[PDB]
Formats: C-alpha cells, sequence, structure tokens
RNA sequence: UUACCACGGAGUGAUUCAUGACUGGGGUGAAGUCGUAACAAGGUAGCCGUAGGGGAACCUGCGGCUGGAUC
RNA sequence: GCGGGGUGGAGCAGCCUGGUAGCUCGUCGGGCUCAUAACCCGAAGGUCGUCGGUUCAAAUCCGGCCCCCGCAACCA
RNA sequence: AAAAUG
RNA sequence: GAAAGACCAAGGGUUCCUGCGCAACGUUAAUCGACGCAGGGUUAGUCGGUUCCUAAGGCGAGGCUGAAAAGCGUAGUCGAUGGGAAACAGGUUAAUAUUCCUGUACUUCUGGUUACUGCGAUGGAGGGACGGAGAAGGCUAGGCCAGCUUGGCGUUGGUUGUCCAAGUUUAAGGUGGUAGGCUGAAAUCUUAGGUAAAUCCGGGGUUUCAAGGCCGAGAGCUGAUGACGAGUCGUCUAGAUGACGAAGUGGUUGAUGCCAUGCUUCCAAGAAAAGCUUCUAAGCUUCAGGUAACCAGGAACCGUACCCCAAACCGACACAGGUGGUCGGGUAGAGAAUACCAAGGCGCUUGAGAGAACUCGGGUGAAGGAACUAGGCAAAAUGGCACCGUAACUUCGGGAGAAGGUGCGCCGGCUAGGGUGAAGGAUUUACUCCGUAAGCUCUGGCUGGUCGAAGAUACCAGGCCGCUGCGACUGUUUAUUAAAAACACAGCACUCUGCAAACACGAAAGUGGACGUAUAGGGUGUGACGCCUGCCCGGUGCCGGAAGGUUAAUUGAUGG
RNA sequence: CUUGUCGGGUAAGUUCCGACCUGCACGAAUGGCGUAACGAUGGCGGCGCUGUCUCCACCCGAGACUCAGUGAAAUUGAAA
RNA sequence: CAUGCUUGAGGUUCUAACUCUGGUCCGUAAUCCGGAUCGAGGACAGUGUAUGGUGGGCAGUUUGACUGGGGCGGUCUCCU
C-alpha cells in the first residue's frame, strides 16, 4: 500500500526551505515566531 | 471527399471521414511555425475559467497572414496544407520576391493562380482589396473591422459574407449569422468563400475522437447535488424543477445577454 | 487378424401434416343500430396514383383522365 | 380521521344573505309532410334524501341517521 | 341559402 | 533462477572491513549479528554533477493596478524530467576502482616560433530538430555442433573408443566508405525579399553535363610476437610465493539490440534554445584578429564506502504490503507463460515429541445425481494443433472457437523441396555477379511395424445451449461493506454570442475563451441505429410593443 | 385488490414465457415502441459434471495436545 | 402674431474633452508601459455619487404548547 509520505529532498527544500520562508512576509513571521520560542531546528 | 467507414468494429460503424487527396503531405514551412502550449482552460490565477477543455495532441502555430498588405506584387500558390488550429485549409504563397506567406485558402485555388492584392486588382476569387471598390452583391470573406488590424469575420470553413449596400463612407454587408452590420469602406476583404466547405459532413464516431481534439466530458446538472448545480437533487430522475439555468444562476433557454451599448450603432438589424 | 457392410446409437438442420390461449380480415343470414358515400349537375362532377385525418361510408392537399351535366 | 354533496324522467342553477324554485334535453297535445325525422306553437312536470329542533316562516339555518365521492392511515 | 330517410 | 541473481536512480547515512566483547537490542540460546567499544576504508581531463542552453513554471529593474500588506507583468535570469566535447582491456586490497598500476587511445585549452592572410554581433541565413502504426531486409551479441589441446580408463554387467570431463577468450581506437538512405550538378548575368548591410540565403534568366555531394551499421586488416589460459615446477606455512604455461578453429542458428532521428502509410498533423557552419554592420588598418605546421605545458571544484524490488527506503517492528529503469543462459515450449536446471543466492532467528475432538489447506470415494440452497454458492467438468462441419437472427461486419466430430507416442521403407555454402565461370580485376558436392539447418508427403488401460500422457490450457428485463457498444464511479440499470459517450435539439464576443477568475490592472471568428465559442436537456415524437400559451418564465394607468431620488407652487 | 384470468413448461410452478384489458397510479427528447453486437448486469429453463445433498468414510500436511525457553490482551466493588 | 431674456424635451451635425485589447516613430536590443503623430468613435461610452427594479448567486435566522410516546386530528380568552 502506498503511504502518504514519499520522501524527496528537492521537493522538501522548495516548499519548507529557508529561502522559501524568506520570500513572503507570512513565512518571514514563521521564522520570527520560531526564533522567539527558541527552536533549534527553525527550518526544514 | 467524405468516406463512410465499414462497420468492422463497434467504434468504426459511424465514422464519416473528411479526406482530401490534394493537401500537401510533406512537412510545413518551418520558418513560419512557432510553439504553442495547452492551458487546460486555466488563467494566470490557475483556476478553471472555461471548462471541458484538456488534453489532445501537440500542435504548432502557423503564422497566417490576416493583414495581406503586400499591395501590388503578384503571388503564386505553392501548396495547400493542413492546419491543426483552423477548420479551413491554408495556402502557401510565394511572391515575386521570395517572401513566402501563409493565408487562408479560398474555395478553388490549388497550384497556380496569381492572387494579387490592392486597388486595381481583378475580380477573381482569392484577390484582396478594400471594401470600397468591391462590386455590390458579391460574396467576400476575411473582413477586417479596423484598418490595419487584420481580418476578423468569415474565417472558418465554408464561411462568407455578402455585400448588400453601400452609401457614404460605410458599406453594409449581411453576415453568415443573418445580421446586417455596417463596416468601414476603408477595410479590406477577399473575394469568394473559404475552403473546406464539406467540413460539416463528418461524424466523429466514438468518444475517443472527442478527446483527440482536447475536449473533456460534459456532466449535466440534473446528475448532480444541490450544492453543485441549481438543477441537482431529488429522489430518482428529476427534470430540474426550476426554469433551466446556468451553473452560476443565469437562465439559458431564451434570455439575451448582450450589453455592449457602445457598438450598437453598427448593428443595422439583429440576427434574430 | 484386417477390409467391405446391415441392425442399432450421437449431434445438428430442412421439409411437410395435425393441433394451440389470443388475434386480422372474408362470406352468408331476419321488419337490428348510425348516417347517406355513389347513380340526375345525386344536390361539394365523378374516377386513378399518392400523403395526411376521421365513429363509418369518407374528407382534404398535389398531379392525371372524361368513362362529366347547362350554354 | 378531515372535506364536499343528495332538487321534475336525465344533466346542471337556486343554500353566501330565511318570505319569489329556474336552463337544456326529454314527455304529452296540436301543427308542416304521401309518412317518419328535423322544425313550429301550447301545456304538464321537483312540497328539495330521512327524522328532529330554532323561527311567525326552512330547499336555504343547527344536529343525528341512511346513501355517494375525495384525501389521510407515518417512524420504528 | 336549407332539403335526411322509406 | 524474467528471481528469492546482478546493476543504475531516488531515499538512507557508516549500516562497509578488522581486532576485542554479550549487560541491553535479536519474539528462544548465542561463542553469532545490520548490536557495544576502538581503529581502518571512498583516489577521475573522459563516469554522475557543476560550468553552457532552454520547457512547464517561478521571480521579476522600470511599469500598470490596489485602504495597508500587496496583484499582474516588460527587459532580464532562474528552472531538467530534455539538448550540448572525449576510454577501453587486464592486474590488484580485509575493505576502492572505466578513478590506483600496466598497455593501447581520444577530446579540449593555454603560452610560444614560423608562413600566409580581411578581422569583427546580440543582428541575418542554414543546422540542431523530433508523431502513431506497419513491413521487407542487412548485421551483431548470444546459443549449439564439429575439430583441437589437456586429463581419465571408472567399488556393479560393458567401456582404447563415432568413449568421458574441462577449456577452446581478447575491448576502446585506427584503417576501411560496404548492405543500404537522401539529393541533380557546375558556370555566368541579375534582384519590389531576409527591419540596416551581405560575396550568405530566397527569387528570375542563359550555357553545359550525366556525373558529383552528404549520411551509413557492419565484414576484413590491425590493436595483439601482447594480455588471459587447464596445469607444471621451485620456495615456505594444510595455504601462501615466484617462474613457466597447451589448444585457442571452422560451420550453422540468431534477437524485443544496431543500420533506423531510415522507408511506407494514416490523421489526431507531431518541443524550444544554445553549442556548430556561414554573411555582413559599428570598429581597425599594417599592432589587433584569422588560418595551417611544430614545440612546451594544463584540464580546477564536488560525489565515489554500503543497502537498493529491501532486515538498511515509505509502512510505530529484523512488518506475508508499496517502490522508477537495465541485463536476463540450457532442455522442452508460440512465448519474458509453465516444469526442471546453469551463473549466483538461499533453507525464511524457537525447537522436540504424540498422532484425540475440533478448525484450516488438500487427495480418493460404493448406489444415486441438484433430491442441497434465497440462489448449482463452492466444487467437479471443458481446455492445444490440423482437418471436416456449423442454426435463428443481422446494422451484412457479425453471431462463430456456435454446436458437434476425427487424428496425435516411438521405430523403419520410399520420396518432394528451401537457406547457407569449396571447386568453377564472367568483367565492373575486387568489401563483385552467377553457381556449386560434402556438411549444418528448416519444411513436408505416402506407407508399414510396434508398446501400454490410457500418446495435446506431467505443469500449462474456453464448459456449452434456449427464452426474456435494462443499458446500443469500448470506458468511468462511492481510496476502506454498493461496479450497477448509475456517470460518460458518438448522434439530436433548443438557446445565447458580431469580437474589446457571450461566459468565467480577479475590490482593479489583467487572464482564460483564443494568437480562435457563427461549418466558431458557452449553457441546457436527451442519449448508437430503425419508425416516430400527438393536443393545450390558461399558471410561472422568456421574447416583442408602445398608447394609456401607476411609479424613486430631484424640484419647490400653494397653504398653515 | 392479487398467487387477476387463460394458455405453455413441471408429478406438483406466489418465480419465468405468450396473451386479455378492469392502466388504484404507462405514454411520446425528465423521450414512446423495437433492435444485430456487447455485459465479472437482473429473472427462468436444459445437457454434461459432480461430496451441494441422501450420509458421510478413510488418508496427507499446519494448529489444537505434552515437554524445554520467552512471554501479551480485553475485563475486574469484594467473594467461603 | 417675427421679435427680444431665460429654461424644460427631442432630433441633426461638428471637434476640442474623453475612449481605442488600430497603424508607425522614439525611449529600446522590448507584441509591457509612456510620449509624439495618423485613423476611428465622440460629448456617446465609461467611472464616482444619489436613486427605483431584479436578484436563494450568497448570509443571518424563525418555523408554539397541551397530548395515556411523537406525528395527523382537535383545543388555547370569557359565561351557565
Ligand atoms: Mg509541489
Ligand atoms: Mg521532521
Ligand atoms: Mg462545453
Ligand atoms: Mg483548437
Ligand atoms: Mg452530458
Ligand atoms: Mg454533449
Ligand atoms: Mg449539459
Ligand atoms: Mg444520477
Ligand atoms: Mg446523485
Ligand atoms: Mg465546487
Ligand atoms: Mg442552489
Ligand atoms: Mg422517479
Ligand atoms: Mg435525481
Ligand atoms: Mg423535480
Ligand atoms: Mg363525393
Ligand atoms: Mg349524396
Ligand atoms: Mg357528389
Ligand atoms: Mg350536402
Ligand atoms: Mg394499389
Ligand atoms: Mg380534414
Ligand atoms: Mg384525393
Ligand atoms: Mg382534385
Ligand atoms: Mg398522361
Ligand atoms: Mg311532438
Ligand atoms: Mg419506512
Ligand atoms: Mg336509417
Ligand atoms: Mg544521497
Ligand atoms: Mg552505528
Ligand atoms: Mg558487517
Ligand atoms: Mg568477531
Ligand atoms: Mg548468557
Ligand atoms: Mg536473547
Ligand atoms: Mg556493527
Ligand atoms: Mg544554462
Ligand atoms: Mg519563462
Ligand atoms: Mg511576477
Ligand atoms: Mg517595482
Ligand atoms: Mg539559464
Ligand atoms: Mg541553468
Ligand atoms: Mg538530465
Ligand atoms: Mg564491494
Ligand atoms: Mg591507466
Ligand atoms: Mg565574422
Ligand atoms: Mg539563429
Ligand atoms: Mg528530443
Ligand atoms: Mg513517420
Ligand atoms: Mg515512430
Ligand atoms: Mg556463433
Ligand atoms: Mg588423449
Ligand atoms: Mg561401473
Ligand atoms: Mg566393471
Ligand atoms: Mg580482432
Ligand atoms: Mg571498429
Ligand atoms: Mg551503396
Ligand atoms: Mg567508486
Ligand atoms: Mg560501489
Ligand atoms: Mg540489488
Ligand atoms: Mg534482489
Ligand atoms: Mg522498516
Ligand atoms: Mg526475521
Ligand atoms: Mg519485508
Ligand atoms: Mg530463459
Ligand atoms: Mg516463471
Ligand atoms: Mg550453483
Ligand atoms: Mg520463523
Ligand atoms: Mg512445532
Ligand atoms: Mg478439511
Ligand atoms: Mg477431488
Ligand atoms: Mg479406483
Ligand atoms: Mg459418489
Ligand atoms: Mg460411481
Ligand atoms: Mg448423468
Ligand atoms: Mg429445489
Ligand atoms: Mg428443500
Ligand atoms: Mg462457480
Ligand atoms: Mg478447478
Ligand atoms: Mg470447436
Ligand atoms: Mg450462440
Ligand atoms: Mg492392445
Ligand atoms: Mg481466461
Ligand atoms: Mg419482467
Ligand atoms: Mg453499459
Ligand atoms: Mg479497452
Ligand atoms: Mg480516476
Ligand atoms: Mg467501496
Ligand atoms: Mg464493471
Ligand atoms: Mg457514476
Ligand atoms: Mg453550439
Ligand atoms: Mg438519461
Ligand atoms: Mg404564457
Ligand atoms: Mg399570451
Ligand atoms: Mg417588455
Ligand atoms: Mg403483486
Ligand atoms: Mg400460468
Ligand atoms: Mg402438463
Ligand atoms: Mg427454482
Ligand atoms: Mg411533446
Ligand atoms: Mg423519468
Ligand atoms: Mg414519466
Ligand atoms: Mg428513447
Ligand atoms: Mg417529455
Ligand atoms: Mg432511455
Ligand atoms: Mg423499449
Ligand atoms: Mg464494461
Ligand atoms: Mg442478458
Ligand atoms: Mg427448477
Ligand atoms: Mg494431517
Ligand atoms: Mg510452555
Ligand atoms: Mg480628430
Ligand atoms: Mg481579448
Ligand atoms: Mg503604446
Ligand atoms: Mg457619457
Ligand atoms: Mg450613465
Ligand atoms: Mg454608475
Ligand atoms: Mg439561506
Ligand atoms: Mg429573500
Ligand atoms: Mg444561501
Ligand atoms: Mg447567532
Ligand atoms: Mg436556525
Ligand atoms: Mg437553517
Ligand atoms: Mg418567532
Ligand atoms: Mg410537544
Ligand atoms: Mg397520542
Ligand atoms: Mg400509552
Ligand atoms: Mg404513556
Ligand atoms: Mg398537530
Amino acid at each position: 500500500m502506498k503511504r502518504t509520505f514519499q520522501p524527496s529532498t528537492l521537493k522538501r527544500a522548495r516548499v519548507h526551505g529557508f529561502r522559501a520562508r524568506m520570500a513572503t512576509k507570512n513565512g518571514r513571521q514563521v521564522l520570527s515566531r520560531r526564533r522567539a520560542k527558541g527552536r533549534k531546528r527553525l527550518t526544514v | 471527399a467524405i468516406v463512410k467507414c465499414k462497420p468492422t468494429s463497434a467504434g468504426r460503424r459511424f465514422v464519416v471521414k473528411v479526406v482530401n487527396q490534394e493537401l500537401h503531405k510533406g512537412a510545413p514551412y518551418a520558418p513560419l511555425l512557432e510553439k504553442k502550449s495547452k492551458s487546460g482552460g486555466r488563467n494566470n490565477n490557475g483556476r478553471i475559467t472555461t471548462r471541458h477543455i484538456g488534453g489532445g495532441h501537440k500542435q504548432h502555430y502557423r503564422l497566417v497572414d490576416f493583414r495581406r498588405n503586400k499591395d501590388g506584387i503578384p503571388a503564386i500558390v505553392e501548396r495547400v496544407e493542413y492546419d491543426p488550429n483552423r477548420t479551413a485549409h491554408i495556402a502557401l504563397l510565394k511572391y515575386a520576391d521570395g517572401e513566402r506567406r501563409y493565408i487562408i485558402a479560398p474555395k478553388g485555388v490549388a497550384a497556380g493562380d496569381q492572387l494579387i492584392s490592392g486597388i486595381g486588382a481583378p475580380i477573381k476569387a482569392g484577390n484582396s482589396m478594400p471594401l470600397r471598390n468591391i462590386p455590390v452583391g458579391s460574396t467576400v470573406h476575411g473582413i477586417e473591422l479596423k484598418p490595419g488590424k487584420g481580418a476578423q469575420i468569415a474565417r472558418s470553413a465554408g464561411a462568407s459574407a455578402q455585400l448588400v449596400a453601400r452609401e457614404g463612407a460605410y458599406v453594409t454587408l449581411r453576415l453568415r449569422s443573418g445580421e446586417m452590420r455596417k463596416v468601414l469602406a476603408e477595410c479590406r476583404a477577399t473575394l469568394g468563400e473559404v475552403s473546406n466547405s464539406e467540413h460539416s459532413l463528418r461524424s466523429l464516431g466514438k468518444a475517443g475522437a472527442t478527446r483527440w481534439r482536447g475536449v473533456r466530458p460534459t456532466v449535466r446538472g440534473v446528475a448532480m447535488n444541490p450544492v453543485d448545480h441549481p438543477h441537482g437533487g431529488g429522489e430518482g430522475r428529476t427534470s430540474a424543477g426550476r426554469h433551466p439555468v446556468s451553473p452560476w444562476g443565469l437562465q439559458t433557454k431564451g434570455k439575451k445577454t448582450r450589453s455592449n451599448k457602445r457598438t450598437d450603432n453598427m448593428i443595422v438589424r439583429r440576427r434574430k
């Protein structure tokens, strides 16, 4: 049976990557909201 | 010539093919082709704006001359071709100084013909010249609405318009729809009608022949739910218990939808 | 022991008789019912082919004939 | 269970608003016709389904009864 | 103009 | 054994190898491990990326639009799943190899010297550059057989021989321009064209000739007196070491691989851009630049371990599930089905007994043969090739493999062919034409004999027929209780739309429709085909009309 | 109403096939009536075949049973 | 009754406002966008604001209680 998560690193960086969050102000607030929680990962 | 197919299979029983043995069967003129991609009926927002569109065969675009503004130089028809994106055929012309061009093929031009254009051209079919000095009562095709803009009207297969009247700086001509519309006498037109007049005598034969042209199935609103169509719902087959209507709530069995009001003065008589 | 071959079996067709619920017209019969289509110019001149309609004879359209009356 | 009706021989008005029963066909009698039909003229014909009640007066109002015609009789 | 039948 | 073998991509990240370990992990124990500790291991001008080019799409200087955030989009520049330079055989470690080593190649760049010279683009032309199906050939890998070399002479009848076993290998490149495919060629004069120019391309005229020009597998020759090769000899600790090292050839068969981005044919009419060739513009012009030969050097950076149809990836697991592409031998066989094997890999991480009921998966069954049941559910049965033969009905295609029936194993006798192919002949005297006995291979025919209970002998491999309802058919559908009569469909009709089209997404700019133009586009209903589709415009819709009656903001006469 | 009535098929047929017309409450593009070919479509009937059945019997593997090792689950106010 | 002064209503025409998803020139190497110039329409169209009509395309809601279960039926205030 095919499961929901079929991994790929190119489609991972182009949707959730750092340079994909910094493109829009809605993703630039995800980063600021994570720098304030204190996260260690902060980007996929 | 239309050819009826033998009922060898269930999908060949009702296939009526339009086959012309005089079309060119080599390759199109490469310098006058460019790519074109499909859209699926989606605009730049990515949303479906016109539905029942999708699929088909890859096609090239042929640069067809709709202006025909080489006035004076005689031409020569070199071949008549197939165009994936018309219903008419196209004619490849070679002018007296190279300069090959595509045009829409008239009714009876095959391999010779001169097809000159401009004021002072003869009154043979395939010649292009302004509507001012086209004799009254003759049939024309490829009529342009704005000077220098290119042909707009009477462009599909077997299409034509007829010059009915002329007074002032305008000419009145009766469209294939049955409408009288006055056109500027400065605009140009071509004499005769358009080729491939037997295009209407065809039968696709099967559901798969619709898909080869990029057309997707049409579901009818009665076969839906109330959330999807104004016609949907009901136990068993219902007959759309309200007056028939569009999916977006506009009535379709007789309601007029023209609201231009700017170009009304060019409509002498309505089509209906 | 092999070959020929009668009886008898198996499958599938053709043809011809008898019969069959129910149905289409036909013929004959009596003081039956509804009308009056034709015969006189039969009271809308009749017939022929064809198409549509109607309880029924029949009516109407298109073409044809005189085997149609009056002057 | 709810609703609408029962009036000459037949099919329909009159019941709203209590005091006057009408239309067509049919029947009878006389006409025109050689005779019947068609047509013309003149008449008869329903105390209003039954009982009970209010009222000075009931086809008409209010009840029961006998006859009919329509709907409804659902969820497990 | 109406004029069916025996 | 068309994988349960080998290899790429994704994904994983040390799981790879060695030494030392068994607490925990491993559905049992463990001395073992994909487990713990510690060391080691990944070598490139040619492989994959990066650098060069673009598709869908993304972003987008100015710009247009929008309360703000922001939306769209021009120039442009990112984006492979595509285009575009060049390497193969052998040896080697416990762990890497087209990378290291040996041997033989190929592509491209830089700096010089000589000799001759019009150089120059982002712009123009050519080229790159392409669909579905089908068919006839040519060839190659691979497979068999014969010969040859080396060894053997068989625990049990025979085996010194038309005996048994193994091996009989060798690439890239260079030379060659073949089977075959496409194309007329050269000279001279000229020009309403390729945004300017052009000697380049396109167009026009005249003269001459039947011969050039471009592609193109493959054979042969060479690479190669070399590598490899059963094995033998010497040395050492049963295994390591060094040297030597036989034969290494012909005939048939033959791909789904290459010629082939070819040829024929059909509509549904089948990517772009750069690299590449050539032409000139602006600029030099006796510097620069270009073209040839020789010499000397260079090719940076990143990934290379291991799993990869799985115990290492997606599923909470060492999970009967899922995962794209390549190779794919022998005997039967039409076959990549099926059966038994090769190369290679494995016996699936609890066992040992015993032989109760009952449950699961099967084998055989007396007489009967659907009597079972909601219902022939399940099971049983049929099953191949050749030949004979075959009904109603029909849209003339079909129904049809209708139905039903006969033969089939092995061993001899006689007999008809095809393909390949020495010697020969011919002139195109050489990668050539015709043709040949033996040999090898592939098709038949008529005629006996013979064994068994049974010869399509196992695996594999349609049950059929007669009335009816529905839907014309192929197809789609409720991922996870409904696959159907439901949806779609070709065909039909009504209706709107004259192009800045109707319509749809967007506070808008704009976009789709469509680089389309009434034989076109949207909506609606019906649903192949045959015969047909009757009456009603009172209700509610839509279309048309303008006379009269009403009727909003607005205006403000009059009166209080 | 209803298993309407008649005919066929079966020893026996609330289903099936052909008719009748009394259509509670068919009907002509929410199309009417037919139709060759097609269907993992609904109903009925035949031939063959059979453990479907009368009515089960024997046999072969995997559990179940015993021995050694590891070792759950739902549930549970307390239980003489 | 011509006149002179204004305004309401309509028709015809003109260009100069506005419009062009028409041509060619420039920015520029550019089917965007601006400017210039031709051509067409032209005080129309179109947009702002005020207003009548239409408008399940979309939205926020309502749709009573008693009742020998709920629904259907009946009842719901006053007098003897
Ligand atoms: Mg995505
Ligand atoms: Mg995560
Ligand atoms: Mg559509
Ligand atoms: Mg198209
Ligand atoms: Mg449809
Ligand atoms: Mg359709
Ligand atoms: Mg529809
Ligand atoms: Mg439906
Ligand atoms: Mg539905
Ligand atoms: Mg939706
Ligand atoms: Mg709705
Ligand atoms: Mg229904
Ligand atoms: Mg429905
Ligand atoms: Mg309805
Ligand atoms: Mg008559
Ligand atoms: Mg008469
Ligand atoms: Mg008469
Ligand atoms: Mg008469
Ligand atoms: Mg006749
Ligand atoms: Mg009539
Ligand atoms: Mg007649
Ligand atoms: Mg007549
Ligand atoms: Mg005649
Ligand atoms: Mg009388
Ligand atoms: Mg129910
Ligand atoms: Mg009579
Ligand atoms: Mg990786
Ligand atoms: Mg580790
Ligand atoms: Mg290991
Ligand atoms: Mg160890
Ligand atoms: Mg221990
Ligand atoms: Mg353990
Ligand atoms: Mg380890
Ligand atoms: Mg690039
Ligand atoms: Mg792009
Ligand atoms: Mg953008
Ligand atoms: Mg900006
Ligand atoms: Mg790029
Ligand atoms: Mg790039
Ligand atoms: Mg790639
Ligand atoms: Mg390895
Ligand atoms: Mg080397
Ligand atoms: Mg140059
Ligand atoms: Mg170019
Ligand atoms: Mg390609
Ligand atoms: Mg082709
Ligand atoms: Mg092809
Ligand atoms: Mg061979
Ligand atoms: Mg020997
Ligand atoms: Mg022996
Ligand atoms: Mg012996
Ligand atoms: Mg060689
Ligand atoms: Mg070679
Ligand atoms: Mg050749
Ligand atoms: Mg490596
Ligand atoms: Mg490796
Ligand atoms: Mg593997
Ligand atoms: Mg494997
Ligand atoms: Mg796992
Ligand atoms: Mg395991
Ligand atoms: Mg597994
Ligand atoms: Mg094999
Ligand atoms: Mg197999
Ligand atoms: Mg082995
Ligand atoms: Mg196990
Ligand atoms: Mg056991
Ligand atoms: Mg059992
Ligand atoms: Mg059995
Ligand atoms: Mg036996
Ligand atoms: Mg038995
Ligand atoms: Mg028996
Ligand atoms: Mg039997
Ligand atoms: Mg039974
Ligand atoms: Mg029973
Ligand atoms: Mg079965
Ligand atoms: Mg079976
Ligand atoms: Mg057969
Ligand atoms: Mg049959
Ligand atoms: Mg015998
Ligand atoms: Mg099958
Ligand atoms: Mg039935
Ligand atoms: Mg179907
Ligand atoms: Mg199919
Ligand atoms: Mg799907
Ligand atoms: Mg389901
Ligand atoms: Mg299905
Ligand atoms: Mg469906
Ligand atoms: Mg249409
Ligand atoms: Mg339908
Ligand atoms: Mg009406
Ligand atoms: Mg009306
Ligand atoms: Mg109106
Ligand atoms: Mg019944
Ligand atoms: Mg019966
Ligand atoms: Mg009987
Ligand atoms: Mg039965
Ligand atoms: Mg109708
Ligand atoms: Mg219906
Ligand atoms: Mg109906
Ligand atoms: Mg129908
Ligand atoms: Mg209808
Ligand atoms: Mg139907
Ligand atoms: Mg029918
Ligand atoms: Mg199907
Ligand atoms: Mg059927
Ligand atoms: Mg039975
Ligand atoms: Mg057993
Ligand atoms: Mg135990
Ligand atoms: Mg002007
Ligand atoms: Mg547009
Ligand atoms: Mg502009
Ligand atoms: Mg205006
Ligand atoms: Mg306005
Ligand atoms: Mg406005
Ligand atoms: Mg609402
Ligand atoms: Mg409302
Ligand atoms: Mg709503
Ligand atoms: Mg609220
Ligand atoms: Mg509410
Ligand atoms: Mg609500
Ligand atoms: Mg309320
Ligand atoms: Mg209540
Ligand atoms: Mg109650
Ligand atoms: Mg109770
Ligand atoms: Mg109670
Ligand atoms: Mg109630």
